[PDB]
């Protein structure tokens, strides 16, 4: 469901394990090539315990092979992420995500 | 059918009534106790009359024969015309005084209330028919009020306005279908000069106080224009208006009006139907009870802002309804709001339907969430 | 292509400046769910960008300016707004602290200090668009201390350079220079976010001569001149709030003072009365009035008239005397804001005609509250409470609520804001402030906020808010007796607009058993139930209708619950009220429709017969109504209740044996109106006991839709009030024709069985309530 | 209640701060008095080196306030305060002494009509369209303020307006705010005698008038229409009685005397209801003055109206049912007179009876 592309490699030895915080930077964008959202924008890591189900799941099967430090691109399919419903204002129905997720930290 | 009806029935126009003696010259002299006077209903020109079917009613002008519309202001029910004084006369009855009886002067019967109150009044309010009667009641005398000179033009206006938009109604009706083929028109020629002249007329008569007008000024020409809107309303002039633009609507462009009225005839569509969305705006901008009207006919308005003919006044009439009345902002749905922002999508960037989105969103100090929800999720998520 | 491209494009000025509005007004008036989705089409830092932006023109920059205060701050700052009307202060030492003028008398800064009274903290929460997948949403968050330096650095670069009067103005005028700069200043005054070293820094843009170029030091426009007004409204807020603040402060250190002393003063009078008596007989008086009498006579030596009645020393005295100094001094009983504000106001209106409307009402309002500030103060001192400090979180957290119940009072009702409402009002009821302490809770103003939403909706969709609503107000009313008194005010309105719970039950619950309330009723607001009750006995619901019911000839549904709001207002603490018990039968008569289908006179049916047919009714499912409603009870009912309300207006035995003549004539008229063969006879109804057996299973009769006895008691209380027992004979055949045969039957459904089946219940209550009391009476 | 009366020193601390704040408000805050009306008004007033000065800029915005086409006026605490405040600013034997007191009393009024403030009382009059409450109150004491001693300017300029703009709404609501006023009752009177019957005690509380309610208001909208005809004008004796050019006229003077039928009617009612009782209670004396006061004022306002021999108002008044009042008013006045003389407790009561009559 999510395509993790690599941009830039990162240490390819820690993983985040379950329960780990991680802290990613990131930009999203709609697949057309629009921009919802950023965190480098708002100037802040994003953090979210993985195993939680706080983020969408594409989100959490794609941030889960990525290592610390590494930089890459997620294309989340609407079925691992928000799907027919959507995020009413932000995301229509039926999209697929394009992120740049850098996983800075590790907790 | 005549009646004596209380509430604001006696600030609007169908109350109106026009004394007008059985003597050409001279007609404008002091009204003298028991006199021979017609009396004519002034929004319809129907003359007061004693019928032998139904007793009182209001007969047209071509069956009033001064022995039905004849009548008698008689100050006690004693019995008791003089002979024409050639000058403004003695003066006898007043204003806001002087009880007089109204006699029909060859019946004799006095005008009166009739006593039956039936079921419908077993809990409504009263509206006693007025009945002519052979001796009547002993408290059936009636003042005589003045009404504005602005109030007596508004309901001789639309005396002259209903019939000309009639004769326009009765006209694209003669040829509802009816093709023309390649012969001529199918009836009698339409009021089309008077039509556009009338309406230009009305248009300015409704037109918003000035800017520079001077504060005092200002707020006495808007409770004016309120009271004349609220006139031409409850005597349905904002259906009149709307039942021209219905007839004028089923034809797509100019020339699907030609294959019906004629090629002259169609020469003027597009401006009929502009000066009709102009001055239904003019009649129900600003007023909450004219803009309340549109809360059963909002489909109306929203299902005609596609239409190129006349695409700015509809908008500009959806603008005025929208910003005035807060009820109907609770009518709107999503097929409503797809349609305003539609016009955005066909008919480019016009900042008029982004101030007629705004005034969706809240009215006087309130929001409507369900409004703003629905513009967030149509309007926005697309981005284009 | 560059926004700043926008200065020669102005087609698209006006259709983004229009996009801008269309943004603010979607997320407008508390929507922090469409907020947090504007925070992805116009982000954090483009906001911030544009603030900063020296070449935007106007129309964007203003727009900006106030999207950025639309999604971030608006919703924060309005409830905050809210808030600072009212002013809780907590007895903490830090309150204790509080001195109106700083130690070393001169005033100290406005806003510049420490306050105490109770404000929520203002909450938000983080916008991020990868979280899963309900609660009101909070506001979006933005860093505030970044935003607050900004604004001070923006408004402090726009001043030093206002006096230059360079050809640059940012934005394209000064009214765009200024006014957006400012509008963000002052929200983020209101909300709470400055420091005192920042308010520093904003006076002294302001007037650096007063509080130590100012944004006074160069003319302006009108449109600043009124945002400035908005400023000077926030200090003239802070100072008024400083006076309450610090008049608490010396209440908490003043009243252990007069608490000691009243101690050992009455340890001295302990001392005396023995062996030395009849010379302190009556200085005893002070300790044994009511508190507040107490308090309201130690206060009393102003005057010098009143001097040694005053029994505190006067030491005590002088420190009530120098705080009043002090505050006198404080309200002004340039050098100071007051005089400063009054100059700056008086200049500008003489200086040009002003043309704003709302500037002259800025203006003018800052006048006055300059000139009078000791009526200013004495016009908050009602919204002044103090609370323990331990008190302190319930009473925040029924703040919370309180905000939320006001926040929705500006969003036209919908499902979620039922929602919002329900949970606030469930949650407000379940906190001990609002049992503990009444008089806060009229302070606030709760009872008028709730009102208000009830009128809303009423003025039905939504039953649910309705009946939160209508039980909440009920609550208040048992609460305390001011607080009937209070919604009382409001009988008015509610019989206006009169599940069970409805906006009826709120009238009858302001003046059930207060006398005092009763002897308030306007003979109108009683004259309005009765024509309410006379539209309901001539038709019947639509509601029943749409229900598909036999639809008789009139609903008894709506006459018996407008025969109980009529029996609270007649009847109280076991006495007639017998001015509220001669009206409402005059009212009755008058419109002899009110009694219902029998009673009515011509083609009249005895009170007993009209009984009986109901009773032939209660079975047939036909004439009872194809479920939560049911007929053959509902003309019990209506008859039921018109009996004891007539019962209730029958005078007592004062006026009955003190030969008044209007007690008799009501009673004769009373008597006229009901026979007693009938009354004897609904006595003598026989009554389908719970019956045994039948294959062995308890089957017991629906009295919730039976001739419950309860019906009859209403007919023994008429009996003993109007009819009376006054002939033995009398008395020995009502025991056989009707009270006999049920006391039996209860006795016989004294089995262990039935001891405990609804109707045995049922008749137990009729028996010790009805019976048996008029037995124990006529016992001689 | 004297045995478990708990002294202040068990109280907890918020529950006496917070009685004490009552007390010290009632009897020291409230108490004192600051004189800053003449002061404000004072500095409104002066220009610096034509355009409207401060004070003429707040007459104006209220009488945009008053034109402004609203349904119903509104509540404006800021109104009522400036209207007292300018109220208060015009309130402050020999003959040189009591020309001196009348010459300052017309500049200061002076201060005001030279700014629009008769303009602006007729229109928020005008503009309450017959509602009874605080801002028809304010407005009122307002033009008694600036009309009293008849000042011919106010006077003149005040119907100078009323003729111009021809408006039939301060007349129509004159006359709302007349049919409005209280009128004497028993009812409430029975009530509220019960009421007290009941007692003074609560739990932990202290119990706090709905007879002759607004006899202040009644007093100040008579005082108000007398004053308008003060020094004998003909022209305003003859415009309370036909409004000439305007569509419909209110005769103001027939509906005063219409009220006057009311009050004699309750009146009376009162004496039937006492005359049984051999002395008159303490508060049917309250309320008996109250009412006496309010036809004493009626009374005069009806002699302003026809103290000039204005002929019209003469003849309006002999044909009005004035005769019937008067006729029953004798009857109380008679009766009331042998009644009140057999005691002396209540002589005050019967000096105010004497001047009545």
């Amino acid at each position: 469901g999510v395509e993790i592309e690599t941009i830039s490699p990162g240490d390819g030895r820690t993983f985040p394990k379950k329960g780990q915080t991680c802290v990613v930077h990131y930009t999203g964008m709609l697949q057309n090539g629009k921009k919802f959202d950023s965190s480098r924008d708002r100037n802040k890591p994003f953090k979210f315990r993985i195993g939680k189900q706080e983020v969408i799941k594409g989100f959490e099967e794609g941030a889960a092979q990525m290592s610390l430090g590494q930089r890459a691109k997620l294309t989340c399919t609407p079925d691992v992420a928000y799907g027919a419903t959507g995020h009413p204002g932000v995301i229509p129905p039926n999209a697929t995500l394009i992120f740049d997720v850098e996983l800075l930290n590790l907790e | 059918l005549v009646y004596y009806e209380g509430g604001a029935v006696c600030t609007h126009a169908r109350s109106l009534w026009r004394l007008e003696p059985l003597r050409i010259s001279w007609s404008g002299s002091h009204l003298r106790w028991g006199q021979p006077l017609r009396i004519r209903h002034v929004t319809t020109g129907r003359y007061l009359a004693l019928t032998e079917d139904q007793g009182l009613v209001v007969v047209d002008a071509c069956k009033a024969h001064t022995k039905a519309t004849s009548f008698c202001f008689r100050v006690s029910k004693e019995k008791l015309p003089k002979r024409d004084v050639e000058g403004m006369g003695p003066p006898e009855i007043k204003y806001g005084e002087s009880l007089c009886f109204v006699q029909h002067v060859a019946s004799g019967l006095w005008l009166t209330y009739a006593a039956p109150d039936p079921k419908a009044l077993r809990l409504g309010v009263l509206k006693k028919k007025a009945i002519l009667h052979q001796e009547g009641h002993m408290d059936d005398a009636l003042f005589l009020t003045r009404c504005q000179q602005e109030e007596s033009q508004a309901a001789r206006m639309i005396h002259s306005t209903a019939g000309l938009y009639n004769q326009f109604i009765k006209g694209l009706d003669s040829f509802s279908g009816k093709p023309r083929g390649s012969g001529p028109p199918a009836g009698p020629a339409l009021p089309i000069e008077a039509v556009i002249l009338s309406l230009q007329d009305l248009i300015g008569y409704f037109e918003p106080p000035s800017e520079e007008l001077q504060h005092e000024e200002k707020q006495s020409k808007l409770r004016s224009l309120r009271n004349r809107q609220s006139l031409f309303q409850e005597e349905g002039m904002l259906s009149l208006v709307l039942n021209c633009i219905d007839r004028l609507n089923v034809y797509t462009t100019a020339a699907h009006f030609a294959e019906y009225a004629g090629e002259e005839a169609a020469e003027s569509w597009k401006e009929i139907v502009n000066l009709l969305y102009e001055l239904l705006a003019s009649l129900i901008r600003g007023n909450r009870a004219n803009c309340a009207l549109f809360s059963t006919n909002l489909d109306w308005v929203v299902s005609k802002l596609d239409r190129l003919e006349a695409s700015s006044g509809i908008l500009e009439v959806l603008y005025c309804v929208l910003i005035e009345s807060p009820e109907v902002l609770n009518i709107i749905q999503e097929n409503h709001i797809k349609s305003i922002i539609s016009l955005l999508d066909k008919h480019g960037r016009n900042h008029k339907v982004l101030d007629v989105l705004c005034s969706l969103c809240v009215c006087n100090g309130v929001a409507v969430r369900s409004n703003q929800d629905l513009i967030t999720e149509n309007l926005l998520p697309g981005r284009e | 292509m560059d926004i700043l491209e926008l200065s020669e494009r102005l087609d698209l000025q006006r259709f983004h400046s229009h996009t801008l509005r269309l943004y603010r007004a979607v997320c407008a008036l508390g929507n922090n769910r469409v907020a947090h989705a504007l925070c992805s089409h116009v982000d954090q830092a483009q906001l911030l960008h544009a603030l900063e932006d020296a070449h935007l023109p106007g129309p964007l920059r203003a727009g900006y300016y106030d999207l950025l205060i639309s999604i971030h701050l608006e919703s924060a700052c309005r409830s905050r707004r809210s808030m600072l009307s009212e002013y809780i202060v907590p007895l903490t030492p830090e309150t204790r602290a509080i001195t109106l003028f700083p130690p070393g008398r001169r005033h100290g800064l406005p806003g510049v200090g420490v306050t105490t009274s109770l404000r929520p903290p203002h909450h938000f929460s983080p916008p991020c668009f990868v979280a899963a997948l309900a609660p009101a949403r909070l506001s979006p968050a933005i860093p505030l201390e970044a935003l607050r330096d900004k604004a001070l650095r923006m408004l402090g670069e726009a001043v030093r350079d206002g006096g230059q009067h360079a050809r640059d103005p940012v934005g394209g005028s000064v009214e765009f220079q200024f006014v957006p700069v400012l509008k963000l200043v002052s929200t983020l005054l209101v909300m709470g976010i400055f420091g005192d070293e920042d308010v520093k820094q904003i006076l002294k843009m302001i007037e650096p001569e007063v509080f130590t170029e100012g944004l006074l030091q160069m003319k302006l426009p009108e449109s600043v001149k009124l945002q400035m007004c908005n400023l000077l409204e926030y200090f003239c807020d802070q100072e008024l709030q400083h006076r309450v603040e610090s008049l608490a402060a010396f209440a908490e250190r003043y009243v252990d003072k007069l608490q000691a002393n009243q101690r050992s003063r009455y340890a001295l009078l302990m001392r005396a009365f023995t062996m030395s008596a009849a010379e302190t007989a009556r200085r005893t008086r002070e300790f044994r009035s009511p508190p507040q009498e107490q308090i309201n006579m130690l206060l009393h030596f102003k005057d010098e008239a009143d001097e040694e009645d005053c029994p505190l020393p006067e030491d005590i005295r002088q420190d009530l005397q120098d705080f009043h100094q002090d505050l006198l001094a404080h309200c002004g009983i340039p050098q100071s804001l007051q005089e400063l504000v009054s100059h700056m106001v008086v200049r500008w209106a003489q200086e040009d005609y002003v043309q704003s409307p709302e500037l002259v009402r800025a203006m003018f309002s800052l006048l006055h509250r300059q000139y009078d500030g000791l009526g200013e103060l004495l016009r908050a001192l009602p919204r002044a409470y103090t609370i323990s400090p331990s008190s302190v979180e319930d009473t925040m957290s029924l703040l919370e609520c309180l905000g939320q119940i006001r926040s929705l009072l500006i969003v036209q009702m919908g499902p979620q804001e039922e929602n919002l409402m329900i949970q606030s009002i469930g949650n407000i009821m379940n906190n001990k402030v609002f049992y503990q302490h009444p008089n806060l809770m009229r302070a606030l103003g709760m009872h008028e906020t709730v009102m208000e939403v009830m009128v809303n909706v009423l003025g039905i969709r939504f039953p649910k808010m309705v009946t939160s609503c209508c039980r909440f107000l009920c609550y208040f009313c048992r609460i305390s007796r001011q607080n009937q008194r209070s919604m009382f005010d409001h009988l008015s309105y509610l019989l206006e607009n009169s599940q069970g719970s409805t906006p009826l039950d709120v009238a009858a619950a302001s003046v059930i058993d207060n006398n005092e309330l009763a002897l308030a009723l306007q003979e109108q607001d009683l004259e309005k139930v009765v024509s309410y009750l006379a539209g309901c006995g001539l038709q019947s619901c639509p509601m029943l209708l749409a229900k598909g019911y036999p639809d008789i000839g009139w609903n008894p549904c709506g006459g018996e619950r407008y025969l109980d709001f009529l029996r609270f207002a007649v009847f109280v603490n076991g006495e007639s009220v017998e001015e509220n018990a001669n009206v409402v039968v005059r009212l009755l008569i008058r419109k002899p429709e009110c009694f219902g289908p029998a009673l009515r006179g011509e083609g009249g049916s005895g009170l007993l017969a009209a009984i009986e047919e109901a009773i032939r009714i209660s079975e047939d499912p036909a004439r009872d109504g194809p479920n939560r409603v049911h007929l053959g009870h509902a003309i019990m009912s209506f008859y039921a209740a018109l009996i004891d309300l007539l019962g209730r207006c029958a005078p007592e035995m004062h006026l009955i044996q003190a030969g008044k003549g209007e007690a008799l004539r009501i009673r004769a008229i009373l008597r006229s109106l009901v026979p007693l063969d009938d009354l004897v006879g609904i006595i003598s109804l026989p009554l389908q006991i719970p019956t045994l057996g039948k294959d062995g299973a308890l089957v017991q009769p629906k009295m919730s839709a039976s001739f419950v006895p309860d019906h009859k008691a209403s007919m023994v209380l008429f009996l003993d009030r109007v009819y009376g027992i006054e002939n033995q004979d009398f008395l020995l055949h009502v025991l056989d024709v009707g009270f006999l045969p049920d006391m039996r039957a209860a006795a016989s459904l004294d089995t262990a069985t039935f001891s405990t089946t609804e109707m045995a219940l049922a008749l137990n209550r009729y028996l010790c309530l009805a019976v048996l009391p008029l037995i124990t009476k006529c016992a001689p | 209640a004297c045995f478990r009366m708990t002294p202040l020193y068990n109280l907890p601390t918020h529950r006496a701060c917070n009685m004490f704040l009552e007390s010290y408000k009632a009897a020291w805050i409230l108490t004192e008095d600051h004189s800053f009306e003449d002061r404000m008004i004072d500095d409104l007033s002066k220009a610096g080196e034509k355009k409207p000065d401060p004070l003429h800029q707040l007459v104006l915005h209220f009488s945009r306030t008053a034109l402004t086409e609203k349904s119903k006026l509104d509540e404006d605490y800021l109104y009522m305060a400036y209207a007292d405040i300018m109220a208060k600013s015009c309130h402050l034997v020999s003959f040189e002494e009591k020309e001196m007191e009348k010459q300052r009393l017309l500049y200061q009024q002076s201060r005001l009509h030279t700014r629009g403030a008769a303009e602006m009382v007729l229109q928020m009059i005008s503009a309450c369209k017959g509602e009874t409450g605080a801002m028809v109150s304010s407005t009122l004491k307002l033009g008694i303020s600036i009309l009293n001693g008849g000042n011919a300017e106010v006077q003149q300029k005040m119907l100078d307006y009323l003729k111009d703009k021809k408006e039939v709404g301060f007349f129509q609501s004159i006359q709302a705010l007349m049919q409005t006023c209280s009128v004497l009752d028993l009812n409430a009177f029975e009530r509220q005698n019960k009421a007290e019957g009941l007692g003074m005690v609560n739990e932990d509380g202290t119990v706090i008038e709905k007879v002759m309610a607004d006899d202040e208001f009644t007093q100040d909208l008579f005082r108000f229409l007398q004053l308008l005809c003060e020094g004998h004008n003909n022209d305003f004796q003859n415009y309370l009685r036909t409004q000439t050019g305007n569509t419909t006229t209110i005769n103001i003077i027939i509906c005063t005397v219409d009220y006057l039928l009311r009050l004699q009617e309750s009146i009376s009612d009162f004496y039937w209801y006492y005359s049984g009782k051999d002395v008159i209670e303490e508060q049917g004396k309250r309320n008996f003055s109250k009412a006496m006061s309010v036809a004493k004022q009626v009374f005069n306002s009806l002699t302003e109206y026809i103290q000039g021999p204005c002929t019209g108002n003469q003849q309006s008044l002999a044909h009005s049912r004035l005769w019937d009042a008067v006729v029953g008013f004798l009857h109380v006045f008679a009766h009331m007179m042998m009644k009140l003389a057999q005691d002396s407790s209540q002589i005050e009561l019967l000096k105010e009876l004497l001047d009545l009559q």
